[PDB]
């Protein structure tokens, strides 16, 4: 099925013609213009009051990257490198060992934000919910240095912002 | 005492230029659903002296010129030009009362594109001469209407002083009779300063010297709407409350001036051929035909006005 | 004096505000034929002759107080219908195209 | 209607406290509007909503003028929302951690930090793993 | 002749107003997506189609993952199948604003932007809320979506839908009537139906010079065979017929989201298949099977069978195809790109003679060029 | 005296990031969000930072998007002809470090290979909001420049 | 609000006031608190120079009536 969306003959009634002949002379169709935009003028703004006011965000917004623990404060990562393997961008570097008593833990967990695509996929990937993106999108920095995150500076991330995170995670985890 | 008096016409009209920049955004920002500057300063009061201030502190980066001479002397005849189109405008009354302001008005407006001229030459590039003369021509042929257009008017005034056209106006004003000269008018206006839609110097395209064409500029565009203001607009005058009338022709301008703000806002850009065309085949034969209808109009009414 | 006063006033002060625009203290330490069309000669030129018909027709609000009503406003309404065929010379000539 | 758009301006001053209090808010924060106190945190941030105002409007924050040692009167930083807030704030959930707070954890930071790039705080990065070869220490008696 | 000289450079000869020849050099935005892609798993390349047409980011996903179903013999799921018809026609109207506003901004009629862009900030915020994500959401995948809508979201498209052709209405109010946008439209960058074809146009490059050809009719997709809508039709060629289509288009994909909005079915959201779609969060930590499904999934991933398709939409700015190589393993061993820009800017120096240099951009307007799509 | 050349700073300074008008380099995705800064939620006008400036008037140059070989010496001229003061905006991964297509033949590798860079604005692409933040943290860096201070004790 | 703009207008327009109002009051001032005499044609000079004259003070806007007869 179609439609035209130009295919019409103007009628060449003397009463048409003139019509025609007062919008040329007239401008009536430039005036009809004047007062759309009148009409906004006079329309409340959409604009928001930033820093102040701040666009809406769902739960599932993904922003900067952390690293969680349990409750107990045992680390939840187990450098499985799922996330490693999955990242579309080579954005994750790790390394691992056993740690002194034993347990699987990485000693080296670096992703490089300025790699990153912030996909998530690497959430997605992990079986424990070690890794996750969170909430905060304002850490902009003066340095390109500042953003080729180390572990220990992912779990301050996790330690800063784990209160919001898990509220988060507790509103969208039975749509995964 | 008239130093005195000049100054307080120099000042006035700068202060006033760099305050229309905050009322134009901020109209634009209102028509666009937004709301233009209000951070810096109350309603962004303070936005035209932070403006101000960081463009005359800029870097005056010039790439080398052709001549230094015609550099400086674009800006300084562009400005100078500018602040001498208000010494006659009555305000009621004029700094300078002339008994052919109308005239002087329009010989002082017709030097005005040699700033531009005169920058085509200093800017040492082929390509920015193509741009100063294709506004050069513009310009010129915009002055063809906007002068036949004046000499229709002043046919029903009778003079070229400008306080006379208020004395015309006493029981009327000239935008009744004289309508279709007023929108060809108002349109030549825009044509003429380059405002949108008629902004092809932008559309086809720093520091202290930039700010100084653009304040030249937007004085120009307050002075054309007062003047069309007084032309088809006129003010009732009661020379013993001249306030009275200072009061209702500003609120004249300023609505005139924010119109151009409003047209700004609400139309796509004509094409450099197009505009030509507008003028040469449209304007110019109703202007040429008009300006005998009004030639005839007074005499064959009994309606011819006073000489002086 | 009055005029001469304004206009030197404002072209003085456009020339200071020029120079001190270019001077600030910084705080460092460290002839031939335009490729141009041959139309936009023509609307110079255009523009001139008709500007020289606006000459002759600036008188006109003085003229329309002569007792001679009747050759002022032939000479008149002559003077305009001549440059409107000037104009339709150039239109039929196919001098105001840009193609 | 026009007389009550009026008093509606008048009542903003008295809103806010005063002339002072209306000035104060006014160039701190570039709106005057008066909505209700959601709740305060530590830091001295105040959180309003007025749920008359369009999506997007209707809540909002007034920072506080210090925070970690740092004057904030005119500097203020929306890194400066704590995390429980934040979450409130950019309506990612409908109630505010005063009527669900979240839940406590030993580790969780108890002060929140802005962002600190530009500082003496800004975070460096380096590798943080061990040296993986070890040389050969040479004895330090002599023997040729 | 006078010879002048994402990012565009274009070098043209000009004998006065007109121009002679037009010699677009491109390249300023090429960034090897295809041999980037030939090193990723098939999931690991979905995000590269986000960033091609990074205006129409859900129609590249979707393009991607119908040439991947083909491949691996799969059909996703009829919720994920309607979901993606419903924010493959919100994506349509993200790009045909895009297209109509700044195509007037760049000749002067700078304001119906504004008021368009605060529509597509609100249907940025359908994206986030889907997939956390405004623009490359990363969530039309092989085997159907990530996730299933939140609770919500269908109410706040409708009441988003319900006002939107009003938005139209003031949209055509500014431009569709005034004499100053049809002068700069009208007769402008004409071209013949058959030269059209030969010169490899699509979309509506197509149907602006009367040519009745939509993918989403002759070539249906998804569920598009069962929603109903007109496809809007040109009758000069030119670029004011074509805006006329894209504003049409527009009101017609309001009317097949009104149709999705009430057709949403329930069940699923991606094939039921953990060789393909990862598991549930919740068995892939109870079920072994799931555990080591997912652990696969998101390292290796899943094979494809040997082959080749060439698969094509009708993506918002003209036909967007994949050539798709599998080689068997879980990389792709080719992955040619069919941008519709590519050969519609490739026709430019054609649509552009006799015309003036203020008509060029007009006339690269009306193509609808984004060069992440011509470079890849 | 050292208060005179106090107050002279803080005003040079109020002025300058009061009237930031910055130069876009579109060149890819990253240029989308920074059009919803211009679009009436963000209003970036209403902070002084004009939507459009050209090169020669502009403060600050964001570069919104890849950068290519075949650009970087383009987008070179361009800085080198900005008048001073001028900063530089790096926005999203591409330009911060080449993000996706960090590992190409034909990108260049961050954007401050090329130019200097003030602000580094994180996401693929950051969010209208997050460049906003961002600009507003340089004009937090401009108020603490100390020209006339450091001037004054050379 | 669209009502936030009248400040910038209000400020503008204060601006075009005051040449107008300057004007008026400085010519009332330098003219004895008259507006100032317009003389466009020589007639009109005459007569402000034969004022001059009579007012025995060289100021053409001081006047001179029946007293002095
Ligand atoms: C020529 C004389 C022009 C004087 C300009 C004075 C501008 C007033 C001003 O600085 O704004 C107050 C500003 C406003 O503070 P602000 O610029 O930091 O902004 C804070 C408010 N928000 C968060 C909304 C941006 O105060 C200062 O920042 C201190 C610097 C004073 C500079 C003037 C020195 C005299
Ligand atoms: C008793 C008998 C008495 C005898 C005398 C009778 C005289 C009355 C009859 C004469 C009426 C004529 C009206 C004169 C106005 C000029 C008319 C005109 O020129 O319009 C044509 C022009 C081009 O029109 P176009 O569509 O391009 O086609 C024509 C060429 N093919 O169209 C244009 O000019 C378009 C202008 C484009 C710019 C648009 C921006 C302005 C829009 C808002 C303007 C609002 C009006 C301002 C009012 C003045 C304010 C002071
Ligand atoms: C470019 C720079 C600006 C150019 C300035 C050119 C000055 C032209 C002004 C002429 C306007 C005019 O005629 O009136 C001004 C005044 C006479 O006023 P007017 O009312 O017409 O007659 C007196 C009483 N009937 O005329 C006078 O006051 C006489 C001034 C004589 C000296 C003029 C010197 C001009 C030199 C410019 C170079
Ligand atoms: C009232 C009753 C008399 C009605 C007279 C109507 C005659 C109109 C003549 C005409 O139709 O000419 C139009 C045409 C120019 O238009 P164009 O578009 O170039 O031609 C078709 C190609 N597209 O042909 C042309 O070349 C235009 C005609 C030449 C230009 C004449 C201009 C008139 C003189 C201007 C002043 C107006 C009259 C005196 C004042
Ligand atoms: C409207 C009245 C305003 C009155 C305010 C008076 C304040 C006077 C103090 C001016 C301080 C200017 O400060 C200085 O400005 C110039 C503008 O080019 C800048 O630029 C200058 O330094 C840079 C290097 O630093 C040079 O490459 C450049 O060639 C030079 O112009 C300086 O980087 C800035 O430090
Ligand atoms: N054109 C606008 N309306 N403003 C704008 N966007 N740029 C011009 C701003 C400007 C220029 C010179 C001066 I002096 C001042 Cl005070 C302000
Ligand atoms: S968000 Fe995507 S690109 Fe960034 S680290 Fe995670 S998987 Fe890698
Ligand atoms: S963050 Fe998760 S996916 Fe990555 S190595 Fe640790 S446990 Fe594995
Ligand atoms: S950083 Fe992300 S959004 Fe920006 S240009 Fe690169 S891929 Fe596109």
């Amino acid at each position: 099925t179609y439609k035209y969306v130009n295919l019409r003959e103007p009628s060449m009634d003397m009463k048409s013609v003139t019509d025609r002949a007062a919008q040329t002379l007239l401008w009536t169709e430039l005036i009809r213009g004047l007062g759309m935009t009148l009409s906004y003028l006079f329309r409340e703004p959409a604009t928001i009051n930033y820093p102040f006011e701040k666009g809406p965000l769902s739960p599932r917004f993904r922003g900067e990257h952390a690293l969680r623990r349990y409750p107990s404060g045992e680390e939840r990562c187990i450098a499985c490198k799922l996330c490693e393997a999955v990242c579309p961008a080579q954005a994750i570097t790790i390394e691992a060992e056993p740690r002194a008593d034993g347990s699987r833990r990485t000693t080296r967990y670096d992703i490089d934000m300025t790699k990153c695509i912030y996909c998530g996929f690497c959430q997605e990937a992990c079986p424990v919910d070690a890794i996750v993106e969170g909430p905060n999108f304002e850490f902009s920095t003066e340095t390109h240095e500042e953003l080729l995150y180390n572990k220990e500076k992912l779990l301050n991330n996790g330690d800063k912002w784990e209160a919001e995170i898990a509220a988060n995670i507790q509103a969208d985890y039975l749509y995964r | 005492m008239f130093m005195i008096n000049i100054l307080m016409l120099i000042i006035p009209i700068l202060l006033a230029v760099a305050f229309l920049t905050l009322v134009e955004r901020k109209v634009l920002g209102y028509m666009q659903l937004r709301k233009g500057p209000n951070v810096v300063g109350p309603y962004g009061l303070l936005q035209p002296i932070a403006d101000a201030i960081k463009l005359f502190i800029k870097e005056p980066l010039r790439p080398a010129t052709s001549s230094a001479s015609m550099f400086i002397l674009a800006p300084i005849m562009a400005l100078g030009l500018a602040l001498t189109m208000w010494i006659p405008l009555p305000m009621p009354y004029p700094l300078i009362n002339m008994n052919l302001g109308v005239l002087f008005m329009l010989a002082m407006s017709s030097l005005a594109v040699y700033s531009i001229l005169w920058s085509g030459w200093a800017s040492n590039s082929k390509y920015a001469l193509i741009g100063a003369l294709r506004a050069v021509a513009q310009t010129i042929s915009y002055e063809v209407t906007l002068a036949i257009i004046l000499l229709s008017v002043l046919l029903m005034s009778g003079s070229f002083t400008l306080s006379t056209l208020i004395t015309t106006q006493e029981q009327m004003w000239l935008i009744l009779p004289a309508w279709p000269l007023a929108m060809m008018w108002f349109i030549s206006t825009l044509a003429e300063t380059n405002r949108a839609p008629f902004d092809l110097t932008e559309g086809e395209s720093a520091a202290g010297p930039f700010a100084l064409f653009f304040m030249a500029e937007y004085a120009n565009i307050i002075m054309m709407n007062i003047f069309t203001a007084i032309l088809f607009l006129g003010t009732s005058h009661n020379p013993h409350m001249p306030e009275l009338y200072t009061i209702n022709f500003t609120i004249k301008s300023l609505l005139l001036t924010m119109s151009f703000l409003w047209i700004r806002a609400s139309y796509p850009r004509f094409r450099y051929d197009q505009l030509m065309h507008l003028l040469w085949k449209n304007f110019l034969p109703l202007t040429l035909a008009l300006c005998m209808w009004h030639v005839s109009l007074p005499i064959l009414t009994s309606g011819i006005p006073p000489q002086t | 004096m009055n005029l001469m006063l304004a206009l030197l006033t404002n072209f003085t002060l456009a020339t200071l505000l020029v120079i001190i625009a270019f001077w600030l203290p910084q705080l460092n330490v460290y002839s031939a034929r335009l490729p141009f069309s041959m139309k936009f000669f023509l609307v110079a030129i255009t523009f001139l002759l008709f500007d020289l018909e606006i000459a002759l027709l600036l008188p006109l609000p003085w003229a329309s107080q002569t007792a001679n009503l009747n050759t002022m406003l032939t000479m008149a309404l002559f003077l305009i219908i001549l440059l409107a065929v000037s104009l339709a010379y150039e239109w039929t000539q196919k001098g105001l195209e840009w193609t | 209607e026009l007389l009550q758009v009026l008093k509606r301006g008048l009542q903003q001053v008295s809103g806010h406290g005063g002339l002072r209090g209306y000035l104060r808010v006014l160039f701190r924060a570039n709106d005057v509007r008066v909505g209700t106190l959601v709740g305060e945190d530590k830091y001295g941030n105040k959180y309003y909503e007025d749920n008359k105002q369009f999506f997007g409007r209707h809540r909002w924050v007034i920072y506080t003028t210090e925070m970690n040692g740092k004057n904030t009167f005119w500097d203020v930083d929306g890194s400066m929302v704590p995390p429980e807030w934040h979450r409130w704030l950019h309506c990612m959930t409908d109630d505010p951690p005063t009527v669900k707070p979240p839940t406590a954890r030993k580790f969780i930071w108890t002060n929140h930090k802005f962002n600190l790039s530009g500082t003496p705080q800004q975070y460096v990065p380096y590798s943080t793993t061990r040296k993986k070869i070890q040389e050969w220490v040479p004895p330090s008696t002599p023997y040729k | 002749n006078l010879t002048l000289n994402g990012v565009l450079r274009l070098v043209m000869e000009l004998s006065g107003e007109m121009v002679r020849k037009c010699d677009p050099h491109i390249g300023l935005l090429h960034r090897g997506t295809e041999k980037l892609i030939e090193y990723k798993t098939y999931l690991q390349a979905l995000p590269y189609f986000d960033r091609l047409d990074y205006v129409s980011m859900m129609c590249n996903e979707q393009a991607y993952s119908l040439a991947v179903e083909k491949l691996l013999n799969i059909r996703p799921p009829p919720r994920a199948q309607w979901i993606r018809v419903l924010f493959g026609e919100i994506t349509r109207l993200l790009n045909h604003i895009m297209a109509v506003t700044t195509h007037a901004l760049d000749i002067g009629a700078m304001t119906p932007f504004f008021w368009m862009f605060e529509e597509r900030e609100k249907m940025f915020e359908f994206y986030e809320r889907v997939s956390g994500a405004r623009m490359h959401a990363a969530y039309v995948r092989p085997g159907g979506v990530h996730q299933d809508l939140p609770l919500g979201l269908m109410d706040d498209i409708y009441e988003f839908s319900k006002n939107f052709s009003l938005r139209i209405d003031e949209l055509e109010e500014m431009l569709t009537n005034n004499r100053i946008w049809r002068n700069r439209t009208v007769d402008i960058g004409i071209v013949t139906a058959e030269d059209a074809l030969n010169y490899g146009f699509s979309g509506v490059m197509l149907r602006g010079s009367g040519i009745q050809w939509d993918l989403r009719k002759t070539q249906p997709y998804d569920v598009y065979d069962q929603v109903e809508f007109d496809v809007p039709i040109g009758s000069r060629g030119d670029c004011y017929d074509r805006y006329l289509c894209r504003v049409e288009e527009m009101r017609q994909s309001i009317r097949i989201i009104s149709q999705c909005l009430n057709k949403m079915p329930p069940g699923e959201i991606k094939v039921d298949d953990a060789k393909v779609s990862p598991p549930k969060r919740a068995e892939m930590k109870t079920s072994m099977e799931s555990l080591i499904h997912h652990f696969k999934l998101y390292t290796e991933g899943y094979q494809v069978p040997p082959g080749a398709t060439y698969t094509a939409i009708e993506a918002p700015k003209g036909e967007f195809g994949v050539y798709l190589v599998s080689d068997g393993s879980s990389r792709p061993y080719r992955c040619k790109i069919k941008a519709p820009g590519f050969a519609h800017l490739a026709g430019l120096d054609k649509m552009s003679k006799g015309h003036m240099l203020a008509d060029v951009v007009a006339i690269i307007g009306t193509q609808d060029i984004v060069f992440g799509e011509v470079d890849r | 005296g050292e208060y005179v050349v106090a107050k002279l700073d803080d005003l040079i300074n109020w002025a300058r990031r009061s009237s930031l008008w910055p130069m876009t380099f579109g060149l890819a995705c990253c240029a989308v969000e920074m059009m919803h800064m211009a679009a009436p939620r963000y209003d970036m006008d209403r902070f002084g930072v004009v939507f459009r400036a050209s090169p020669r008037q502009s403060d600050v140059m964001i570069v919104a998007g890849t950068l290519t070989n075949k650009m970087a010496p383009a987008l070179r001229k361009v800085y080198d002809q900005m008048p001073e003061p001028r900063y530089v905006v790096s926005m999203g991964s591409c330009a911060n470090g080449g993000g996706y297509y960090h590992y190409s033949y034909s990108v260049v590798r961050g954007c401050d290979r090329i130019v200097p860079v003030d602000i580094y604005v994180p996401g693929c692409p950051p969010t209208a909001e997050a460049l906003l933040y961002g600009i507003l943290q340089l004009q937090k860096k401009i108020k603490r420049e100390k020209r006339l201070r450091i001037w004054y004790r050379r | 609000m669209w009502f936030e703009v009248l400040p910038g207008i209000a400020v503008m327009g204060v601006c075009l006031f005051i040449p107008g109002m300057a004007t008026a009051r400085i010519h009332r001032f330098s003219n004895g608190g008259k507006e100032k005499r317009v003389a466009h044609y020589p007639y009109q000079w005459y007569l402000m120079e034969r004022d001059r004259r009579v007012s025995g003070v060289n100021r053409s806007y001081v006047s001179k009536g029946l007293e002095n007869i």
